[PDB]
């Protein structure tokens, strides 16, 4: 439930969290980079 | 010179030649394993993380 | 996949699920009973 | 008759095949052979003379 | 007469439907898909927000 003060204009309620998104830059080779990309709670697959 | 490497023929001038002793080149099957692993990719991409390797 | 054991879309590629002794009439005098649609063939796709 | 063509921007596009990246390099590694190559012909491969 | 007017561009489709197959490749997989064929997507499934 979200209750606020009256708004004059159609203003956005910018709702966030403290959600984690961590990336490891993997590299087994000199020349190419593996991008281990994952938003942790919001499944990328 | 007509008998040194010639390999004497059945008819002195034939029509359609076979494959024996007419130097049929066999370059050996160039064997490389895998650039990326299939078994390592299926497990991650279905459960969570996205990759580019 | 065991859930398609009844449905037979996963159980046998496309023909041998019923009694395979009635395949005679289809390939030999089929024109009267042109019947390959009553038993509808399963879909197949690699993965 | 007061007409001309103008150019502003040109781009080269391509519609690539999406697949698992294992056979994407394996199948072309078979295509990288002296005997296993590519060749193409047209219906009018015919020569012209006037 | 030369007037500095412009052309507006569109299309006309009206009888058929669009098709967007669930699989990784958009080709005709049918009922048995590829992306939703996986057991991880199947039993313990996600939702769908759009």
């Amino acid at each position: 439930t979200f209750e606020v003060d009256p708004m004059d204009e159609p203003t956005l309620l910018y709702v966030l969290f403290e959600v984690f998104d961590v990336v490891r830059v993997h590299r087994p080779h000199r020349g190419v980079i593996e991008t281990v990309y994952l938003r942790t709670p919001f499944s990328a697959g | 010179q007509a008998a040194i490497t010639t390999t004497p023929r059945n008819n002195l001038n034939p029509r359609s030649w076979p494959a024996a002793l007419v130097y049929q080149e066999s370059p050996a099957p160039t064997t490389v394993v895998l650039p990326r692993d299939a078994q390592a990719e299926v497990q991650m991409t279905n459960s969570g993380a996205q990759l580019a390797g | 996949m065991p859930q398609w054991s009844y449905m037979h879309i996963s159980g046998q590629d496309a023909s041998e699920y019923l009694s395979p002794g009635l395949v005679q009439f289809a390939r030999a005098t089929e024109t009267y009973f042109s019947l390959n649609n009553k038993f509808r063939n399963p879909t197949v796709a690699p993965t | 008759d007061g007409a001309s063509i103008k150019f502003d921007s040109i781009c080269l596009y391509a519609t690539f095949f999406p697949m698992a990246h294992n056979t994407a390099s394996t199948l072309e590694a078979m295509l990288r052979n002296d005997t296993n190559d590519q060749s193409f012909n047209d219906y009018l491969s015919a020569a012209n003379m006037l | 007469t030369a007037v500095d007017s412009i052309t507006q561009k569109k299309f006309l489709c009206d009888r058929t439907l669009w098709r967007i197959p669930f699989s990784s490749n958009f080709m005709s997989m049918g009922a048995l898909t590829d992306l939703g064929q996986n057991l991880l997507y199947a039993n313990s499934a996600h939702a769908l927000d759009m």
